[PDB]
């Protein structure tokens, strides 16, 4: 019935960043949490 | 590959010029 | 991106494919209809299907076991949990056993090759209410729009509904709702009468609704057809009764609720099992072993468990093996690609037979293996399909 | 006759042996984990005579065979209950008894035993020592998936994942690499060259044999073929029992994969482990000591290679001179002699 | 009549001198 | 005189001993077993041929 | 740091201990239950 | 994965916990143990204390990954993926999987040792049942693995026989299966007697009891499984020697004239059919006590220490065991002989003599080894497999639900380890830097021709002369049954040679298996050869232009043998030498 990951039979539509950030296409609260992902990575090596 | 209509069987063969001019002509047939 | 558009590119090849290869089922199962229709006035069909209750003849003190059982005439009304009988009649392939009814082992034998050589099976159909018929018929119409316009709007598609229609024109062989698969395997019997199981969930995992259910019964025999053609059956459907869940009236009943007592646990089952519904003494055995602190038993659980599939199978599924069971939706996939446009009136009458053939005389197509197979479509391309094997 | 008593026990939903231990039947791994005949043969001398798993890739097909057989001995059973049912019908003992020996020829469960077609002297004696024919015509207990065996699609595919196959391709190739490089240090060093030398030294002491007057006669006599001259082969004094099926029972071990010897013992180790756990916290805890192991074997690996091979810096980092600073010590195996090669 | 190598591809006149189809030194002619 | 016209030892290619039929699985011993039998029932039958 | 761990979970593994474990009568035909 | 000594899980509160719902102290963990149900519990403290502290333990780990530390942990090298990653998650769904059907299996396994009671469940009440509790439950358990139906009559009566008459004292706990014993009516011994079974068979079993001190249901099932055979005067000869005749017969007498005031026998009669035992009222008292006999009365001692011949009944005879099977063996020579036939020479004298006088020391040696390997056995036992415990339980398991149980623990097992490897990740920056090294097609690449019994078959049916006999050579399969018995036995022979190279192959790089594996692979290969050039000279002897059969097959070439064929680690010819090769793949 209704499932977290698209009903979709082609893996390219799952297909994921190594990290696990799929900032692109993705569902919102995912590309959120991926911007996030992304931004105290970039903000701890910057700030390194 | 037999079996498909002739543009697919030539869009499967790396001749693309070709395969976009069928299917030109199909879709204006 | 480019992976987001090949997948979209993927659903919509599946789509049009599939729109595609609606008629062809549709025109298949008009021929085979007529080919049917054609054939039961030439044939011996069944006259007479009934349904009664469930036998629980248990003789008590005085009483002889030589007496013939005592079955109701009719019953209006099939509850979800319950067990029924149903009684036919047939022509002289079983008449030949009835006259071979009257200690030896090869006699026991022969019997039992006789058993083998018939065939029967029994479905359940649904009556569509009219508004049932047109909300399937706004919903289809809507996804027909649909299709149209993911054809309309890439000129490429075109190609493959028309590739697609000629496959299928070059794969297929030449030639009112069901609701669940009953005994499929059940074959003739000397006094005419099979016990069938209805499940809560029908094959594809769903519960049945309301409606009017009609037991169809066919009846194969395998000396004039022993490839098991759909069409050569004897074909007979009983009358309409009612279903519905009858677990909250009776769980209403006897409770006058979330956690049955433990001191009136127990007789809520000789409740149940007196309204008609079966309840394995696994089960409650089972569901006994998640009480609470204080000892009473979650009644959700226990529902679950009674509603469950592992204790009590329909004796169609049952017949089937657990290899049988896992490679399933595969044969359903390689089914309804080789005919074109199927559902499960077609799936069932050509069940057992299909999945016997593959899991015998193929055995290696089906039957994933550990190396050539994905677990899980996320995990298959990076895990199990390094780039060095 | 036999072919119906085992037949019984086919039938039956109860151990042949009722969870007895028996000296001579072995519970293998392999076969479905179900009692199998293991005599213990005294012609041979002290050895069971009952096969040895020695590669792990034996008992993986195995087991995977059984997972292709998994169809066929439901459907068998089936079939029992069937037979079991109507066996329950009859009354006099005879007629069961008819249905059972019918029912044996049509499921060749005579057929399971593997009986030694042999006419050499010496094999007949070895067949009929321990191990006689007729003692495998009695005590031949029959398991489901062996009668199924005979009438099913044979396999063709061993259950080895991609991954599997990798680590096994890894293994292969690193122990090839390491002959090569050991048998080529010792080329260096030069001892091929030494026991070369001492054949020549020892061709000094050897004599020429006495190969008799008639050639093919004296050969024929060291080889026993002619009539009369076979010599009974010498009789060895047997093992005891424990050191007997201790050696089978480790060639087993060694030949369990890593996964299911881990889960066995750890299944084993819950009832007697002080803080036992529920399967929710074993299957994390197996997981960590699974990964724990593989890491640790691999730690093992490495570090035996650098011990063999005297690998590594010699001394420390920085010397007085130099980092480049090593004692060939002569015919030791070195980092700079293999680099050097 | 050090142990010999598994897998190796010996020169056309010398040998492991496992046994006498494979001595130290080779004496049949490689030609007929 | 002892032997006359009697078959001879009806030698099996690719015989193995003990220490490697103890390394036989079940059905790689049924096989050797099915293998030696076949040999020596043919060499007894073409023996017996000549004869 | 990553082998540090695993040779200290592998020795854990064999830290766990023995448990003391109570032993009932069978001598008799029943098969002697006890409560806690 | 399952050992001797399990304590299997059989309770489902995993699915309770996380409601809120737990116990702090014993009588409450007691109580929500109980079962409210029929045949309820019993238990031993061995089991209850494990019981506690698992459900402890379950606790502290359930609370511990609420306010989540051991729960949620990364491995040390490995990092944490972002919640709801459509990778985490899916890893997580295949761990939530797998834990459901790790829990499902030891489920079935509490429910196999609950069928099969070990010491650690001592016994099972079924004070308070139904009519339907009781037929279900009887069909269930001991109407399905039920060979013989007479049998059934047979352990009804001697239970109810040894249940009261021969112990009356018990630990009180069974005083309603004493109650259910006395109600139990019998036929009418002067139309019952199909409804009831006979009083003087019951009484005949009580004499069995009295004569052979029977105590359990072991020696229960070893006299009801050895008395019906003629060899019963021996066979059951119990270690203290039985009681005389007269003595038990007396006891009888006063036990029949004692029921008489409240109101020798060799074999029984003809018992009614046992169809009738589950559907009349008159024996549900009877059936009762069968149950509560069969889930009873198991005790852990073997039987035959005190019946030394019925092991060789009811169990498979030793093998070491001489005097028997050697003397119907009689000479060993005279065997050799007629297994060599009349057409070979016959064995010499000497030979003879030395076969002869090694039968008799083999003989010797078996006899002294024969004490002295069962004691030792035993002590293999203490310091692996299932059902193979020193006492006998004549209701033990076929091992084979066991070994399919196992199974599927295994590969849930390896689901939920290859799902660690998607939930969690390495360092971005170790990826990053691992990428440079670009995998290349050439070497660093795994070859294409990995060892594969696939691959070994084709390569083997690439030979034309295979391919032949396999097309067109042999009849078709279809047509004659001995053409698919032909075509059958040829693809059973390329299988066993393709399996045995592909071994050869997996086990390539060690020489010490090597030449074994090398050895099978020569039997195979010469058992192929003979078959192939047996049929190709059937196929052009059989008694024409147009390229026909017989053409094509002389046209082929000559069957280049497989005995005599080169392949090292891959199916293909080595290239390496004849000497190189032939040193290589030696007999050792």
């Amino acid at each position: 019935k209704e499932s977290l990951l698209p009903n979709s039979s082609s893996p390219f539509a799952y297909v994921e960043d190594y990290m696990g950030t799929n900032l692109v296409f993705g569902s919102p609260v995912h590309a959120k949490e991926s911007a996030a992902v992304w931004a105290t990575y970039f903000e701890r090596r910057y700030a390194s | 590959h037999e079996a498909a209509t002739p543009w697919m069987q030539l869009v499967q063969h790396g001749k693309k010029e070709e395969a976009a001019a069928l299917l030109k002509e199909f879709e204006q047939k | 991106r480019s992976a987001a558009n090949l997948a979209r590119a993927e659903d919509l090849i599946h789509a049009v494919v599939t729109a595609a290869a609606q008629p062809f089922g549709e025109r298949r199962r008009a021929a085979t209809r007529d080919l049917h229709m054609e054939f039961q006035r030439l044939a011996v069909p069944v006259e007479r299907v009934i349904v009664a209750n469930p036998v629980s003849a248990l003789l008590e003190s005085g009483a002889d076991p030589d007496e013939k059982p005592v079955e109701g005439e009719k019953v209006n009304m099939w509850p979800l949990g319950a067990k029924r009988v149903v009684l036919y009649k047939w022509s002289a392939p079983n008449v030949e056993k009835l006259k071979a009814m009257e200690l030896t082992a090869k006699r026991l034998r022969e019997i039992q090759e006789l058993k083998r050589r018939g065939f029967l099976e029994v479905s359940l159909w649904r009556r569509v209410t009219a508004q049932e018929r047109k909300q399937r018929n706004e919903i289809v119409e809507a996804k027909k729009k649909q299709v149209e316009e993911v054809v309309r709007t890439v000129p490429s598609l075109a190609h493959l509904h028309q590739y697609a229609t000629s496959l299928y024109s070059r794969i297929e062989e030449r030639v009112w709702e069901f609701a669940v698969l009953l005994d499929d395997r059940v074959l003739l019997n000397k006094e005419e009468s099979v016990e069938l199981y209805l499940p809560y969930r029908d094959a594809n995992g769903e519960l049945l609704a309301q409606g009017e259910y009609r037991a169809l019964v066919r009846a194969f025999d395998l000396e004039a057809n022993p490839n098991l053609h759909p069409a050569y059956c004897s074909v007979g459907y009983s009358e309409s009764f009612q279903v519905f869940d009858a677990l909250p009236q009776l769980i209403a009943q006897f409770f006058r609720v979330t956690h049955i007592p433990a001191a009136d646990f127990t007789p809520f089952c000789a409740f149940l099992r007196d309204a008609g519904l079966d309840v394995p003494l696994r089960c409650e055995f089972e569901a006994g072993q998640a009480v609470t602190t204080d000892g009473d038993v979650y009644m959700d659980y226990f529902l679950q468990l009674l509603r469950g599939e592992a204790f009590h199978q329909s004796h169609a599924q049952a017949g089937l093996t657990e290899a049988q069971r896992a490679i399933e939706p595969l044969c359903r996939a390689h089914w309804v690609v080789h005919h074109p446009g199927a559902d499960e009136s077609e799936w069932a009458t050509a069940r057992r037979s299909v999945l016997d053939h593959a899991m015998q005389h193929e055995r290696e197509w089906w039957f994933p293996n550990e190396m050539l197979d994905v677990k899980d479509v996320v995990t298959g391309s990076t895990n199990g399909l390094t780039p060095q094997m | 006759d036999w072919a119906s008593h085992m037949q019984r026990e086919l039938f039956g939903e109860v151990d042949p042996l009722g969870g007895q231990a028996h000296k001579d039947y072995y519970r293998d791994v392999t076969r479905g984990y179900s009692p199998q005949y293991a005599p213990r043969n005294f012609a041979n001398g002290g050895a069971v005579a009952y096969p040895h798993i020695q590669s792990p890739y034996e008992y993986e097909e195995a087991a995977h065979r059984r997972v292709w057989l998994d169809h066929d001995v439901d459907r068998m059973r089936e079939e029992f209950t069937q037979h079991r049912a109507s066996l329950r019908s009859l009354a006099s003992a005879q007629e069961r008894e008819e249905l059972l020996r019918s029912r044996a020829a049509e499921y060749q469960v005579a057929n399971t035993v593997h009986e030694s077609e042999s006419v050499h002297p010496i094999q007949q004696l070895y067949n009929s020592g321990g191990t006689s024919r007729s003692a495998l015509k009695q005590q031949a207990v029959a398991d489901r998936y062996s009668i199924a065996e005979q009438h099913s699609p044979l396999p063709l595919t061993t259950g080895v994942d991609r991954d599997a196959l990798d680590e096994a391709q890894r293994t292969k190739d690193r122990i090839l690499n390491d002959s090569f490089t050991a048998e080529n240090l010792l080329i260096t060093h030069g001892l091929r060259e030494k026991e070369k030398h001492d054949f020549t030294i020892l061709q000094r002491t050897v004599r020429i044999p006495f190969q008799g007057y008639d050639m093919d006669r004296f050969l024929a006599q060291q080889k026993g073929t002619p009539y009369g001259a076979q010599q009974l082969p010498p009789n060895v004094v047997p093992s005891s029992m424990e050191e007997a099926q201790r050696t089978l029972r480790g060639s087993s071990a060694t030949a369990t994969p890593l996964v299911d010897a881990v889960a066995q013992k750890v299944y084993a180790r819950n009832t007697v482990v002080d803080r036992p756990a529920i399967g929710e916290q074993l299957t994390e805890q197996i997981i960590n000591i699974m990964r724990a192991s593989r890491t640790t074997a691999e730690q093992q690996r490495e570090e035996e290679r650098a011990q063999r091979f005297g690998l590594g810096r010699q001394g420390a980092l920085v010397q007085d001179g130099g980092p480049d600073q090593r004692t060939l010590k002569k015919h030791t195996n070195d980092e700079r002699i293999v680099d050097a090669m | 009549q050090a142990p010999a190598a598994d897998l190796s591809r010996t020169k056309p006149h010398e040998g492991t001198g496992t046994s006498e189809r494979d001595p130290y030194i080779r004496t049949l002619h490689n030609q007929r | 005189n002892h032997v006359v016209g009697r078959a001879p030892e009806p030698v099996v290619p690719h015989e193995q001993p003990q220490e490697v039929l103890r390394h036989f699985s079940a059905e790689e011993r049924a096989m050797y077993e099915q293998h030696v039998k076949e040999q020596t029932s043919r060499q007894l039958g073409e023996w017996e041929r000549a004869m | 740091e990553v082998v540090e761990r695993d040779a200290a979970l592998m020795k854990k593994t064999l830290s766990s201990g023995r448990r003391l474990r109570h032993r009932v009568e069978s001598s008799r035909t029943h098969r002697n239950a006890g409560s806690l | 994965i399952t050992s001797r000594g399990q304590f299997n899980p059989i309770h489902n509160f995993s699915y309770a916990m996380e409601r809120g719902v737990r116990a702090r102290d014993v009588k409450a963990f007691e109580k929500l143990i109980t079962n409210p149900g029929p045949l309820r519990v019993a238990y031993t403290p061995d089991y209850l204390d494990w019981l506690h502290r698992c459900y402890k333990a379950k606790g502290t780990y359930m609370d511990a990954r609420a306010v989540a530390n051991l729960p949620g942990a990364p491995p040390p090298g490995m990092f944490l993926r972002p919640a709801h990653s459509f990778r985490r998650l899916a890893g997580e769904l295949k761990r939530r999987r797998a834990q459901s059907i790790l829990d499902e299996v030891a489920r079935a396994q509490g429910m196999l040792d609950l069928f099969e009671r070990q010491p650690h469940f001592p016994a099972i009440h079924i004070d308070r049942c139904s009519r339907f509790h009781l037929v279900e439950l009887f069909k269930e358990m001991v109407l399905e693995r039920s060979l013989d139906s007479n049998m059934i009559w047979e352990k009804a009566l001697l239970y109810r026989a040894i249940l009261s008459e021969r112990k009356p004292s018990y630990p009180t706990s069974f005083h309603y299966i004493f109650t259910a014993v006395e109600d139990t009516v019998f036929a009418p011994t002067i139309p019952l007697a199909a409804k009831c079974p006979t009083l003087e068979a019951y009484y005949y079993y009580v004499y069995l009891v009295k004569k052979y001190y029977i105590d359990n249901a072991v020696e229960a099932h070893v006299v009801l499984r050895c008395h019906r055979e003629p060899n019963a005067a021996d066979l059951l000869f119990s270690n203290p020697p039985p009681k005389d005749d007269t003595e038990i017969m007396k006891a009888v007498e006063l036990l029949r004239n004692a029921d008489i005031q409240r109101g020798p026998p060799v074999l029984p009669g003809a018992y009614p059919p046992i169809d009738m035992l589950w559907r009349c009222e008159e024996n549900l008292p009877l059936l009762k006590v069968l149950l509560f006999g069969e889930f009873n009365l198991i005790v852990s001692e073997n039987p035959f220490v005190k019946f030394p011949s019925a092991h060789g009944f009811l169990t498979r005879p030793y093998s070491t065991d001489s005097s028997r099977t050697l003397a119907d063996g009689m000479s060993l020579a005279n065997v050799m002989a007629e297994k060599r036939g009349h057409l070979l020479p016959s064995l010499p004298r000497n030979t003879a003599t030395s076969i002869d006088a090694r039968a008799q020391d083999i003989r010797r040696l078996q006899q002294k080894h024969h004490r002295d390997d069962i004691v030792s056995f035993q002590k293999l036992l203490r310091s692996s497999s299932y059902s193979d415990w020193s006492y006998f339980n004549p209701r033990a398991v076929r091992a084979e639900e066991r070994d399919r149980l196992t199974r599927k623990a295994v590969e849930a097992l390896k689901l939920y380890d290859s799902a660690t490897n998607d939930i969690y990740r390495h360092s971005f920056e170790d990826v990053q830097a691992c990428h440079t090294q670009r995998v290349t097609e050439r070497d660093r690449t795994m070859p294409p021709y990995l060892p594969t019994l696939p691959h070994f078959v084709a390569i083997i049916k690439k030979d034309p002369h295979i391919s032949f006999l396999l097309h067109i050579g042999l009849p078709d399969r279809n047509s004659s049954e001995e053409g698919s018995a032909k075509h059958k036995e040829l693809e059973k022979r390329i299988y066993y040679l393709a399996r045995a190279l592909y071994h050869t192959a997996l086990e390539y790089h060690n020489e010490t298996v090597r030449r074994v594996n090398r050895q099978k692979v020569n039997v195979a290969a010469s058992l192929l050869d003979n078959f192939v050039e047996q049929e190709w000279t059937t196929i052009l002897r059989d008694k024409d232009t147009q390229n026909d059969k017989k053409q094509l097959a002389r046209r082929l070439g000559r069957y280049m043998l497989f005995a005599n064929r080169s392949l090292d680690d891959t199916g293909f010819p080595t290239d390496a030498r004849a000497d190189d090769y032939t040193r290589w793949m030696a007999p050792p």
